[PDB]
């Protein structure tokens, strides 16, 4: 019962989606930025705009 | 406010005279009689206004010939104008749409 850098290795099933990912979420995150910083923010109820 | 003495620059202080209040400095014989009206607005902030109109409250803005909302293309749709700081600033214009299988808010 061994353990090895080949058990902790992403394989192509991974590389594909983890870039997906972090390009949906930066985008959105980035969209967010641009509606605080240049007008109207969809405020949540109890807190400030930040 | 502060009104300050021409001659010493101390501190005036307003008191009252035989024919008028005047601000009277403690230190010289300088007084200037206030003859006219004067006055010094504070316009301190107000509450938030974010959660008070929302979920259907008293609004009264609407009137016969007014515009639709330009989405629906409705009257469907409250509109207002209200100081959100002290009365000093332009009213802002706002307005929500609420129709059937359609929610959405808009400036
Ligand atoms: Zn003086
Ligand atoms: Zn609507």
């Amino acid at each position: 019962f061994s353990i090895g850098i080949g058990d902790v290795t992403p394989g192509q099933g991974l590389l594909k989606a983890k870039y997906e990912l972090l390009n949906a979420g930066y985008k959105k995150c980035d969209e967010y930025i641009e509606a605080l910083n240049t007008g109207k923010l969809q405020q949540q109820p109890g807190c400030t705009a930040e | 406010m502060l009104l300050f003495c021409p001659g010493c620059g101390n501190g005036l202080i307003v008191e009252e005279g035989q024919r008028c209040h005047r601000f009277s400095c403690n230190t010289c014989p300088y007084v200037h009689n206030i003859t006219r009206k004067v006055t010094n607005r504070k316009y301190p902030k107000l509450k938030e206004v974010d959660d008070v109109l929302g979920g259907a409250a008293a609004w009264e803005n609407v009137d016969s010939t007014a515009e639709s909302c330009p989405k629906c293309e409705h009257p469907r749709a409250y509109f207002m104008q209200l100081q959100t700081r002290s009365a000093d600033e332009p009213m802002t214009t706002f307005y929500k749409c609420c129709n059937a299988q359609c929610g959405h808010r808009w400036r």
